[PDB]
């Protein structure tokens, strides 16, 4: 989040893991920025 | 398909804006409001 | 905009941000309307001196 722009890069990699964060190497690529103009100093997931 | 979006902000009570990015089953959907969310926030889902 | 935004008794519909506790960053909006204070005293509630 700079300056009320908060930018979002991301990947998707198909994997068969079964107990960890899998070990290798991917480059995310920028896919939208939000012009929100907010202060995040905090954030929290949603499950389903 | 269990982690399905995010809440970011500074305090998340409609004090201030907060952001919410949430994938639902029908088309995921991003907001700046002064949310006021619930202490413990989730998604439901009918089993079978 | 004198033609637009002044009326003969005030416009009084356009605020401002009076007190910060600090500069606010590049593009943020400060919108929060909680009690400033002035004084080395905590605030609380709706006004105090
Ligand atoms: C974003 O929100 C945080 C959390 O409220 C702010 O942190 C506060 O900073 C002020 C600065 O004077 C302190 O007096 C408060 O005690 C802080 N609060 C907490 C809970 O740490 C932060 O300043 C905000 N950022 C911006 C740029 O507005
Ligand atoms: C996910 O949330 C969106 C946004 O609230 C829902 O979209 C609504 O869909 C109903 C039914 O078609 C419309 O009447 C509303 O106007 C829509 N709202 C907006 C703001 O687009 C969507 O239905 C939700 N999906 C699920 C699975 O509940």
């Amino acid at each position: 989040n700079i300056d009320g722009y908060f930018k979002i890069y991301s990947k998707h990699t198909p994997i068969n893991l079964v107990r960890d964060l899998p070990q290798g190497f991917s480059a995310l690529e920028p896919l939208v920025d939000l012009p929100i103009g907010i202060n995040i100093t905090r954030f929290q997931t949603l499950l389903a | 398909n269990i982690i399905r979006g995010w809440i970011f902000g500074t305090t998340l009570d409609s004090k201030t804006q907060s952001l919410l990015i949430v994938n639902n089953a029908t088309n995921v959907v991003i907001k700046v409001c002064e949310f006021q969310f619930c202490n413990d926030p989730f998604l439901g889902v009918y089993y079978h | 905009s004198n033609n637009l935004d002044s009326k003969v008794g005030g416009n009084y519909n356009y605020l401002y941000r009076l007190f910060r506790k600090s500069n606010l960053k590049p593009f943020e909006r400060d919108i929060s309307t909680e009690i400033y204070q002035a004084g080395s005293t905590p605030c609380n509630g709706v006004e105090g001196f």
